[PDB]
This record gives structure tokens, sequence and C-alpha cells, in this order.
């Protein structure tokens, strides 16, 4: 934005904000499978919830 | 005990999924049709068709299995399809 | 005498069993099933974004033979 010439400034930032987003979803894949699997392991009692 | 009648919810539908699995769905269909939009307009595109608005309808279309109107013609299109 | 008339089978069969806390057709009874969890089918989505950055790679490297072309 300070230097309007030299184009490829935009283009390259653009891949900075999609890798960032596809890194965040297999963040948030990885966390939830890691709290739900642990929540199965566990022994079922009439009397705990 | 008499047996009495429980009425369902309204969005009893969408029980067999966890509500994670259909957060994720939403996550997924907006993060394929970002890709298949950056990987089919490069810089020396020819005469493509892929905007964001035909890419985000490509995607709603091979979610439902109703077809599409156009495919992708370039490799990196169609291994983002496929 | 006692073994022949089933009497020592008898009284094993009450203080193990019927003494029991949990019985056969207690855990038998209680069934439920349960909605899928992202953890079955977690796969596909690994699947799918390496499915992502494979064509990026071959979107780099189809440039550079254009280019060299
Ligand atoms: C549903 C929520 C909104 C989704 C988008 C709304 C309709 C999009 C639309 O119809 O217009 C977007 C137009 C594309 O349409 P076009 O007619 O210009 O085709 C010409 C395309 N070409 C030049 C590449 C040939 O692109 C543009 O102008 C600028 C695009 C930038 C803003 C679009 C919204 C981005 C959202 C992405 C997903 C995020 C979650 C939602
Ligand atoms: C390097 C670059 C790419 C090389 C190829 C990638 C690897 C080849 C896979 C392979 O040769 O090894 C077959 C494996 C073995 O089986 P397993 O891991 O389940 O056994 C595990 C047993 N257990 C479940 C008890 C733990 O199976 C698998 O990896 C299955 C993984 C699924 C791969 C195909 C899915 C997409 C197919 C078509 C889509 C369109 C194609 C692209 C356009």
């Amino acid at each position: 934005h300070i230097r309007p010439h030299r184009t490829i400034l935009a283009f390259v930032s653009g891949i900075f904000f999609i890798l960032s987003g596809l890194s965040l979803v297999v963040g948030l894949v990885l966390y939830i499978s890691s709290i739900n699997d642990e929540m199965l392991n566990r022994t079922k009692d009439a009397e705990t919830y | 005990k008499k047996p009495q009648k429980s009425k369902p919810g309204v969005f009893s539908f969408l029980d067999p999924l966890a509500y994670e699995i259909w957060m994720c769905i939403v996550f997924a269909y907006i993060g394929v049709s970002v890709v298949l939009f950056l990987v089919s307009r490069f810089s020396p595109y020819s005469t493509n068709e892929f905007g964001i608005f035909n890419s985000l309808w490509f995607s709603l279309g091979a979610f439902m299995q109703q077809g599409c109107d156009i495919s992708p013609r370039s490799l990196s299109g169609r291994i983002v399809g496929g | 005498k006692l073994s022949e008339q089933g009497v020592l089978d008898k009284l094993k069969n009450k203080w193990w069993y019927d003494k029991g806390e949990c019985g056969a057709k207690d855990s038998g009874s209680k069934e439920k099933t349960s909605a899928l969890s992202l953890s079955n089918v977690a796969g596909v989505f690994y699947i799918l974004v390496g499915g992502l950055g494979l064509a990026m790679l071959v979107a780099l490297i189809e440039f550079c033979y254009k280019s060299r072309a």
C-alpha cells in the first residue's frame, strides 16, 4: 500500500492468508477429535454425569 | 405408567450427525471454493470462467449430487474437484 | 452326600451370583445408539486438506513449465 509499483506484493500476501486459514482448520479438527475420544474411553456409571 | 407421546424437535433431522460435523462441513465448503478460485485464476490464467461466484456454485452442486453446468479443464482444477 | 444333592452348587450360585452387584442381564439390558462423532470421519478431512496442498504444488510447476516454453 505504501508502494503501488512492483505489483507482486498483494498476490504473495494473499497466499499467506489462505495458508493461515487452512492451518487453522486442521488445528480445530485435531483439537475437537482429541477432546471427543477422551470422553469416550471412560467407564459409564448410573450415578455419575 | 401410561405411555405418553413426546413431540420431537423441529430440527431432529440433524441428529444422525453431531453438531461438530455440521460446522466442519461449512468450513470445508468455504475452504475448497477459495482454493479452487485461486488455483484456476492464476496470472497467465485460456478463456477461464471460474470466478468466485462460479466456484461457490460448483462446490454447492457437487455436495448435493445434482450436477454442474461447467467442469474444470486444468489439471490442478481437476484435482481439487475430484 | 451334599455334592450329589446339588447343595454345594446351590450355595455357590447364591453367594457369587445373587449377591452380585451387576448381573448378566443387568449390563445386557442397557442399549443406546449414538450419533457419529468427528473422530470417526476425521480421516476424510485429512485427505481433503492434503488434496488441497498437492493442487497448489502442481500449479507452481506447471507455470514453471509454461515460462520455459
